[PDB]
């Protein structure tokens, strides 16, 4: 439990120092993904083939 | 060899057209920002 | 309009190469030179 | 009277905030926006390679 508390303090302080929002850090690291072929990916494939 | 020469001249001209299109868009969009800045300056001037 | 003519020249230039090498399987104009992501620009460079 | 002038200054700052918002959106809806430049040198880099 103290390890979790100190981990939460370090991360939140880092995010404020680096000016990274909670949503931004989630988008950078989460494994959850939409599963849909986005237009960015579709354009990448069409120019790549 | 002859067909390649004729085609290559046309393709080079096509590249020239694309260069002009990009250059013009850059200048036109630069004026768009300047026009917006002047309009915003007027609104600020009225409040001043 | 110029891209339409230019790619047409490329195609008949490719057919001349097929006749000279007697190889109908070679393909060099693969399509997609005009791509919507660049509004048609960088088409001549691909054909070159 | 001074309070009115101070309140009008708040409206002045709010207008300036909206002005920079409009400028940033205009840069994104530009024809020569970031996406156009990114894809153009990407295509040309592959051709140059």
């Amino acid at each position: 439990l103290p390890r979790l508390v100190i981990w939460l303090y370090q991360v939140t302080q880092w995010l404020t120092e680096a000016e990274i929002t909670t949503e931004a850090i989630w988008l950078l690291c989460t494994p959850e993904f939409s599963g849909n072929i986005s237009p960015e990916i579709s354009n990448l494939l069409n120019n790549l083939r | 060899p002859v067909m390649l020469e004729r085609t290559r001249n046309l393709v080079a001209q096509l590249t020239q057209f694309g260069t002009s299109l990009l250059s013009m868009a850059e200048h036109d969009d630069a004026d768009e920002l300047t026009t917006l800045l002047l309009q915003q300056g007027m609104e600020l001037a009225t409040q001043s | 309009q110029f891209f339409d003519l230019t790619q047409s020249f490329c195609l008949m230039a490719q057919e001349a190469l097929r006749r000279e090498l007697t190889d109908n399987g070679v393909t060099f104009i693969r399509g997609g030179a005009w791509n919507g992501t660049t509004a048609g620009l960088m088409a001549g460079e691909t054909l070159l | 009277i001074r309070r009115e002038a101070a309140q009008m200054q708040v409206e002045y700052q709010e207008t300036q905030q909206a002005h920079t918002q409009a400028q940033l959106e205009l840069l994104q809806r530009k024809f020569t926006n970031k996406a156009l430049y990114s894809w153009m040198r990407g295509k040309l880099s592959a051709i140059y390679y």
